[PDB]
């Protein structure tokens, strides 16, 4: 479920 | 010293975040926000960053979520009232986190509203290859998909990729311009190395005319 | 069309120079200078570049030398009367060529005076690693040496080398900063390549929920 | 004698 928010912090470099 | 110590606590918390000790980052932010609130007031422009970082770390702590909302919305207001691009981008960032709170709150129509709000702001001021726009498009497609709007979710994911692909284009150009600049700097360095012998000749040419020259040469000319 | 055709003749002559057909560059410059003189007058600021390039090519033709002097000195005046750095640097350049005419004229004390004039101007506006300063120092040491002042000649040759050596220092730093920037651009490109699969998953994740989803899903939510 | 002026046009890049 919350791997989605980790990919977001990866799309932005932080 | 109050503005003195408040920035320190922002640094402390920011790097308790980047390290992942979040209760220790919340602590740093809660006091920075308290030092500014009791010196400028808790709607003052001087409190906007401190409140946004505080609510950012409150959102992460809920991973209470209601206190994240208060602090981020206060930050949005403080930020939007000022017409600086830096402040408008921070307002966008407060919208991004207010949307992240909506998703935690299973309130997906508002996330769409807050993510769109971030995007409309960021597209006014950011270049078409800013990873921040890839982040909003992606977060927007998440909200749309969670809300079960699958066609608009794909649209936003493809916009994200389109931004990411544009940035690989810009970065490859900058490689060729860096490595090309490097190429020319290296060539001129060798061109300059080959000048130093010819000038050193002119120096030694002169030192010999002075050795062989007597004092009367110049004064008879 | 007069300012139209005059710039063309400046280009024509400049590249007859860089090619080395000097009578053909003098011709281009003599007419540009005549088109501006008969439209603005032969002391007007609009004539400064045209007269300097004309006298530059007159000096090279003498390799008459008296016409080079007139045209370069007129250019110096036109140039020095304006307080732009571009114009002050052009005034320096007119001094450099007026000094080059002095050396052709075996008048070495004036070359010193004109070369020093160039240098005092150029050091006000140029960085300590500008090859133009290496050129003035070198031309100054030539004048000093021709005038048989051998200790000041060496001093100026060593200043030239000192400028050339400073520029090799700056260029090596820019290599390391270019090749280092290149290094980081390349690393982020690969970081972004590895993002596109994960986003494409989210797209295909969604396309399957829509295929399997019926129309009533959204409207019952 | 006039190799001196060529070295000058070499010290400046023109």
């Amino acid at each position: 479920m919350p791997k989605d928010i980790q990919l977001a912090r990866r799309i932005r470099g932080e | 010293d109050v503005d003195s110590e408040a920035k320190k606590l922002l640094g402390l918390g920011q790097k308790h975040l980047v390290m992942g000790d979040i209760p220790a980052a919340v602590n740093a932010f809660q006091e920075a926000a308290s030092l500014l609130g009791k010196k400028y007031g808790e709607t003052a422009n001087e409190c906007g960053e401190a409140f946004f970082f505080y609510g950012k770390s409150l959102l992460e702590l809920a991973r209470n979520l209601e206190l994240a909302w208060d602090m981020l919305d206060l930050a949005k207001i403080i930020f939007k009232r000022q017409e600086t691009k830096e402040a408008q981008l921070y307002a966008a960032q407060a919208h991004l986190k207010l949307g992240e709170v909506s998703v935690e709150s299973e309130n997906y129509v508002q996330a769409v509203e807050e993510f769109q709000s971030c995007l409309n702001l960021q597209e006014q001021y950011l270049e078409a290859h800013d990873r921040l726009l890839a982040e909003t498009h992606y977060q927007l497609g998440l909200a749309y998909g969670y809300n079960s709007q699958y066609d608009e979710a794909v649209a936003q994911f493809s916009k994200s990729i389109e931004v990411i692909e544009n940035r690989m284009a810009v970065l490859n150009e900058q490689v060729k311009e860096a490595e090309g600049s490097s190429a020319e700097y290296k060539k001129e360095i060798e061109e300059l190395k080959e000048l130093l012998p010819e000038i050193r000749e002119k120096i030694e040419d002169a030192k010999e005319s002075q050795r062989s020259g007597n004092v009367a040469e110049l004064a008879l000319k």
